[PDB]
DNA sequence: TCTAAGAACTCTGATGTCAGTAGATTACACT
DNA sequence: GTGTAATCTACTGACATCAGAGTTCTTAGA
């Protein structure tokens, strides 16, 4: 709690949370005392990541102390094996440079265990143990992409263990598993973008669907996951022919069906402006006078978001910014159209600073 | 007993060619023999197979003949079976074109045995002759053949495509032919070394029972402190396990000696590592404390039996020894020894003395020193050819659990009426499995239990196999056969359905959970 | 007892 | 109740002392 | 009471002169008695529940150690799991000169008040944070009138004994010999649940007696799957099991610390730690290898999920009595799944005694195990000791041997006795005649073995060596049979041996 | 003229079990 | 969004238990 109040404030002091981290981890007996080690540690690495003190934090030992415990992981308890996977890949997003002949072991060991623990048929899986797995994974893919370009096959194992996590195939009754697929989905569906457009209808099915579950970070992990799914499938037809029109008429039918319509928490529904803002730059390649009547339509949507009709408390803190994260795409590229949208930006403008105090 | 089997198998091309309800003469005797060699294949015994097939279009014998010793190959000499043996049973052998005799086929292979008997040793010996009577012969060599089937001492076991309760004119004098030979090696016994195909595939079905002795203990019954009585016991009953454990091996090498086990020590103090041979000493544990023993302190204090004992405490009532008490690890039968004829009489006079009071002994027991010191009920019965009395351990006082289980005839809030009482009156008659159809007084045991053969131990084998023969394969179902046996099913599932259908409405059935396996994400 | 094939 | 509850270790049944053989 | 309460027991001694230096005789001390009897309860629950909790107090003495309402209290020992130390507490006040050890420090013969007393102990129990199953205080006092001289003091104590029972814990008493009489209807008639000379309960005290004691538990619950659909949920409980001398504990010799066994497998060749991915299991057979996964040395011998399946019914009689497995389990039914199926259970446990029947059943106690074979014989209460329940009413589990567990054993024949012979022997055995009861015997090693644990626990000068009912006491053999072994001697066999 | 293969028993270590405890997940819900 | 339920799923102490490994004895034995 009080790194988390304080955070980066005054650093030059900080390696001594982390030699108690680690002396409390290594002399201490109890998960209960090696779980709160753990965490702070999570937190410090995560804090300091631009800091002076990342070098004296010893962070190539830190691999290999931490590395060694997968030589004995069947003797280190369920919740504890979380922890470690949740840092041993975060080593790989901090300090690149110290991780650079290591981290494609640890993806043998990532995978191998995973593939272990989503297949085996002696067992059922260890929910902990794949979640910290799916975790771990997602700091690790941030450096040292698994990007389809090049390691087709690893990548190739790597998106469809994100559908095994991802898919509802039967329900589970606690989520940390789902939970922890969709951060690894939204953070890197950049590296397996051709299986973006393989799989695509089954993809935003079972996306819109986690959005309904009413569980609270479950819901707001699910939501974080379908910009990123929508950025990526936006990036790969920016580059590519008129083959990609009927995905583009899935798209800019379904979304705009609910934004124009529905009932629902203001994810959902911020969400899929952030979507329309994005299709200018594929839209464009098919026909520029679709480019302007989607801003048309961006802001004659304007008037139905805020007619949220006594919505109290919960729709200013996220709806309008996402009309103007939506509306430079639809322009940055082009120079034909002359524009009552500037004088009515007065509206955006006042509406939006005027609501700086009000978050 | 080291044994000898040569399995002699007709080749020839008529048994192709069958009556249509049945696979082929050929193959059937080709499916037996498969069902025979696996047996011996997985079974430690010191027994060499040979095989020889007749009706062959080429041939390869040590005798070779231009009529006789011809149509012959002495495919495989008399050694321990192999997986290459079964495999060429299973895949290789090809019936030839041409045809040939058993007889001939016979008196190689009984000289191929008195070859091999020789120059390595033997107890038992067989030979096996698989046919369907295609055979054309001179009636020979017989009266010399049954002559020397006894100074060779070789058994003949004779296996053909047809009961012994559309068959060609040809198989039945085959047949009389047959039974005339065996009637001349062994008389009213001898037809006994002849099976059909059919009865043979309804027997060989199974892997063998675990062959396993229990080892002879010599002891001294002692009934006071004068008297004792030579005793030998023998384990009867034991819960049986596999002879050989799983070894452990690399997964790329598949060496079974490139892992070495390192129990290493630590003290918590940051990883002070100990040897053992110097600096760590047993404790046990006494309330919120531990005290330090040492392993070789304890061996100067422990409780040490005077002697490998066995001797009787006194005698009581079959009353004093309820069922559910007995708590063995092991079952004794306890035996007068071997060739003391005093031993004989004196326990026979024990044991027939126990057999009229419905007294029981009670023994102090040792099987060895060091040895636990051990006690309970030696309990008699009786057999037309020897008596039985069975050592069995009781519980101490400590082993023995006692607790008040809420006693259930007051039965006010778990009724049971009359209409239930009604339907289970017929359910636990209906369901009999002994048939009241004897004279006897036994009835016909329609599941004999303790005849089967473990499941565990049929299930191993039957993995070892299929991964035997199919090397980079996945494993198969439970074979079908086996839950055939493990059921009770037959008629006793058609007398019922309907006593159950009235316990359905009758009786009450409240909610229990289901949970999930690797079909929590399995396809379809 | 049984022998042979049914050892 | 008590009558079979040993005041040592209660609820649990009174342990009787050892006996052994004797006529 | 519910699984998991401890037993809670806070004994509360009489610190008084005029019983704690008192003496009719020499040859007994009250407070010698008491400590006595602290130390030897101490000691069997030690033993027996160190789960447990005991304390120790001393009430009336003139320096004091309390948390409040101190005055001329000291509790020896708060609440506690049991162990060596506390006895050798107790142990240092024992004896002649124990009884000076004691006067040195906490001062004898003041004024006490049970009110106060009583509230101690109340603040004891409540001070600890475990669930207690029995809550219990046992008086060590002589003072049959506790000074109640004041009535008005005395209506204090009586009121707070009231609490105490309203609050639900208990308290239980003895008396201690007091010269010339002892009266419980003078007082102490209401603070306990005709005239005496000292308890016939305190002897039980003394019985110093060894076991494990473990509460009623199941092994576990199983469903009865009569065919393809009915099922009832049945217990599955642990009448008799045969007790072991506790699991060692490896400990590091220069400082008594307990050690990690901490092992590891490591290639022969390189500095592999092997995990337990890397490497499989196997068998030689036919001299070629077979290979198996660590899934699947453990998908063989699957063959069920955790039940109990109905085979059809027998004959009592056809189950022979020679042929036994493993120890025999209760089975008895459980409500906590499948509610009202007790009420067919009940049914089938009556309706099997009339037809003189056994079920027949296959069972696996979870998953990944083989089916045994069981036979369920249905069993009835004999009540008639006082509702001493000798035996619970239920199914008996019998397990029934396969083909490959009756080992084959050789041959012999002979039926060799005559008339005289089995006649001889059948007065021998009928002068042999005892009665075994279960419980008559005890093992000769467990029981030596704490006894040596003790002496080196509580440091004592020799192991009491208490010497074992397993051997034949044989002078009474030779006496109670007399000379009857001639008879095999003469009329059975020949002099040569 | 004796050297291993076959027993036998105890002991140690892991896996699964039950009862009970309590945390975090996650549902429900505000006009 | 923010806040309060209700309730699933974990971990631990403890108890049984299969397996696996250490240890003494018979037969077959140069």
């Amino acid at each position: 709690i009080f790194l988390e109040k304080m955070g980066q404030k005054i650093a030059p002091y900080s390696v001594e949370i982390k030699n108690t981290c680690t002396s409390v981890y290594t002399k201490d007996r109890a998960a209960k005392c090696k779980i709160p080690a753990l965490d702070l540690l999570i937190k410090l690495l995560q804090t300091f990541r631009s800091s002076r003190l990342m070098d004296e934090f010893k962070i190539g030992e830190l691999f290999s102390k931490f590395y060694g415990e997968l030589a004995l992981k069947k003797k280190i308890p369920d919740t504890v094996l979380e922890k470690v996977y949740e840092l041993l890949g975060l080593l790989g997003e901090v300090h690149p440079s110290e991780m650079i002949n290591n981290a494609e072991n640890l993806f043998r060991a990532f995978l191998g265990e995973l593939k272990t623990q989503m297949t085996s048929a002696v067992r059922e899986p260890k929910l902990p143990v794949l979640a910290g797995c799916l975790k771990g994974l997602s700091s690790l893919l941030c450096n040292f992409t698994k990007s389809m370009e090049e390691d087709p096959q690893t990548s190739r194992e790597i998106f469809n263990f994100v559908l095994k996590a991802i898919r509802p195939q039967i329900d589970l009754k606690r989520y940390a598993v789902p939970s922890a697929g969709l951060r690894l989905f939204a953070l890197h569906a950049s590296q397996f973008s051709t299986c973006l457009l393989d799989n695509y209808v089954s993809l935003f099915e079972v996306l819109l669907k986690w959005c309904a579950h009413t569980n609270v970070e479950l819901k707001k992990a699910a939501l974080s996951a379908l910009e990123s799914f929508l950025k990526q499938v936006s990036n790969m037809v920016a580059k590519n022919a008129e083959m990609h029109k009927n995905k583009l008429q899935y798209f800019m039918e379904q979304f705009y069906g609910i934004i124009r319509n529905v009932d629902s928490n203001n994810k959902e529904l911020s969400i899929a402006i952030r979507g329309y803002g994005l299709f200018a730059g594929p839209c464009k390649v098919i026909n520029a006078k679709d480019v302007d009547f989607m801003y048309v339509e961006l802001i004659q949507r304007c008037k139905q978001m805020f007619l949220t009709q006594t919505d109290t408390g919960d729709d200013r803190v996220y709806q309008m910014p996402s009309f103007l994260q939506s509306v430079a795409s639809v322009l940055l590229y082009l120079d034909t159209v002359p524009e009552v949208y500037t004088p009515v930006l007065e509206h955006l403008v006042v509406m939006q600073i005027d609501s700086f105090p009000q978050y | 007993n080291k044994a000898a089997v040569v399995l002699c198998m007709d080749v020839g091309f008529t048994m192709s060619n069958s009556i249509p309800g049945i696979e082929s003469p050929f193959e059937q005797a080709k499916k037996v023999i498969t069902m025979f060699v696996q047996r011996q294949v997985f079974a430690e015994n010191k027994d060499e197979i040979a095989l020889v097939l007749f009706g062959t279009d080429g041939t390869d014998n040590p005798l070779s003949g231009g009529d006789q010793y011809q149509n012959i190959t002495v495919h495989r000499h008399l050694m321990l079976p192999d997986f290459d043996l079964l495999e060429d049973i299973e895949s290789k052998i090809q019936p030839g074109s041409q045809q040939a005799d058993f007889l001939d086929a016979l008196i190689v292979s009984m000289d191929v045995i008195q070859h091999e008997t020789i120059g390595k040793k033997f107890e038992k010996r067989h030979i096996e002759i698989f046919t369907d009577l295609s055979s054309r012969f001179s009636k020979s060599q017989l009266d010399i053949i049954i002559h020397s089937l006894k100074k060779c001492d070789i058994s003949l076991q004779f296996f053909l495509p047809f009961s012994l309760g559309g068959i060609t004119e040809q198989q039945k004098e085959g047949l009389e032919i047959v039974k005339m030979v065996m009637i001349s090696l062994e008389g009213e016994d001898g037809l006994d070394e002849i099976y059909s195909f059919s009865e043979s595939l309804r027997k060989l079905c199974v892997f063998k029972k675990i062959e396993r002795h229990s080892i002879h203990w010599p002891c001294r019954l002692t009934i006071g402190s004068n008297l004792s009585i030579r005793i030998a016991a023998y384990k009867s009953i034991l819960q049986e396990r596999v002879k050989k454990t799983w070894t452990v091996v690399d997964a790329k090498t598949l060496k079974k000696e490139d892992i070495q086990k390192e129990t290493v020590y630590c003290l918590n103090d940051d990883d002070e590592t100990e040897v053992l041979k110097e600096d760590i000493i047993q404790g046990f544990r006494y309330g919120s404390d531990i005290v330090p023993f040492s392993k070789v302190d304890e061996e100067q204090m422990k409780y040490k039996s005077e002697g490998k004992c066995f001797s009787v405490l006194g005698f009581c009532k079959s009353s004093q020894v309820q069922r559910r008490f007995f708590m063995g690890n092991q079952v004794l039968k306890v035996f007068a020894a071997r060739d003391d004829e005093a031993a004989a009489v004196a326990l026979s006079s024990l044991i027939h003395a126990l057999d009229d009071l419905d007294m029981v002994a009670i023994v102090r027991y040792a099987y060895d020193k060091r040895a636990n010191p051990q006690v309970g009920v030696a309990f008699p019965h009786i057999k037309h050819n020897y008596e039985c009395l069975v050592y069995v351990q009781l519980p101490f006082m400590e082993d023995l659990r006692q607790y008040m289980f809420s006693s259930l005839k007051n039965s006010k809030k778990y009724a049971p009426t009359e209409a239930q009482l009604n339907a289970v009156d017929a359910l636990i008659d209906s369901m009999s499995l002994a048939k009241k159809d004897e004279k006897t007084d036994t009835l016909e045991d329609l599941f004999p239990t303790t005849k089967i053969p473990n499941p565990r131990f049929q299930r191993l084998f039957q993995c070892l196999l299929h991964r035997a023969l199919h090397p980079r394969e996945p494993l198969p179902p439970i074979q079908q056969h086996i839950w055939n046996m493990l059921n009770p099913p037959a008629e006793v599932t058609t007398k019922s359905q309907i006593p159950l259908s009235k316990i359905k409405t009758l009786f009450p059935l409240i909610e229990a959970k289901k949970k999930d396996q690797v079909t929590a994400q399995e396809i379809f | 007892k049984p022998r042979g094939l049914f050892s | 109740r008590c009558p079979g509850e040993s005041l040592i270790n209660p609820g649990f049944k009174s342990k009787k002392p050892a006996g052994g053989v004797d006529f | 009471y519910k699984y998991s309460g401890r037993d809670s027991l806070i004994f509360l001694v009489d610190a008084s002169k005029a019983m704690f230096e008192s003496q009719s005789e020499d040859e007994l001390t009250p407070f010698d008695m008491s400590i006595q009897c602290i130390q030897s309860v101490y000691i069997s629950k030690i033993i027996s529940s160190d789960r447990d909790l005991l304390a120790v107090v001393f009430y009336g003495t003139e320096k004091d150690k309390n948390s409040v309402n101190f005055k001329n209290i000291y509790v020896l020992q708060e609440l506690d799991n049991p162990g060596a130390k506390r006895i050798l507490e107790l142990d240092q006040f024992k004896g002649q000169q124990g009884q000076k050890r004691f006067q040195d420090m906490m001062g004898h013969g003041s004024d006490y008040s049970l009110s106060e007393v009583l509230w101690v102990c109340a603040n004891l129990f409540s001070d600890v944070q475990f669930k207690m199953s029995h809550k219990r205080i046992m008086l060590f006092t002589n003072e049959d009138n506790p000074h109640g001289n004041d009535s008005a003091k005395a209506s204090r104590a009586r009121t707070k004994a009231g609490d105490l029972r309203d609050t639900g814990i208990f308290l239980d008493l003895m008396h201690l010999k007091k010269p010339g009489g002892f009266d419980i209807s003078l007082f102490y008639r209401d603070i306990i649940s005709v005239h005496f000379e000292e308890s016939s309960k305190l002897e039980d005290l003394l019985r110093k007696v060894r076991a494990k004691e473990t509460r009623k538990r199941a092994l576990s619950r199983l469903k009865l799957k009569l065919n393809k659909d009915i099922v009832i949920s049945v217990g599955i409980y642990n009448l008799v099991q045969k007790a072991l001398k506790p699991p060692p504990i490896k400990l590091y010799r220069e400082t008594n610390e307990p050690v990690k066994t901490k092992t590891r497998t490591f290639n022969t060749s390189t500095g592999g730690l092997l995990l337990p991915s890397d490497t499989k299991r196997s068998q030689i057979y036919g001299s070629r290898q077979i290979i198996l996964e660590k899934e699947e040395t453990e998908e063989l011998k699957r063959f069920d999920d955790p039940g109990l399946m109905l085979m059809g019914f027998k004959p009592l009689v056809l189950l022979k009595k020679h042929h036994y497995l493993r120890p025999s389990l209760f089975v008895y039914p459980e409500e906590s799944l499948v509610i009202g199926s007790s009420t067919l259970f009940s049914a089938l446990l009556i309706k099997c005694l009339e037809k003189e029947v056994a079920a027949l059943c296959r069972y696996t106690p979870r998953r990944n195990i083989p089916p045994y074979f069981v036979a369920l014989v249905p069993q009835e209460e004999e009540l008639d000791d006082q509702k001493i329940q000798v035996t619970p009413p239920g199914f008996q589990l019998v397990f029934l041997p396969f083909a490959d567990d009756k080992r084959k054993m050789p041959f012999t024949e002979k039926i060799m006795a005559t008339p005289e012979q089995v006649g001889k022997m059948k007065a021998i055995v009928e002068k042999l005649r005892f009665t075994y009861r279960s419980d008559s015997f005890e093992n000769p090693v467990l029981q030596q073995h704490f006894r040596n644990l003790e002496a080196l626990a509580l440091d004592l000068m020799e192991p009491e060596q208490a010497v074992d009912l397993t051997l034949p006491k044989v002078e009474a053999m030779n006496k109670r049979l007399g000379s009857l072994v001639d008879e095999f001697k003469e009329l059975v066999y020949p002099p040569d041996y």
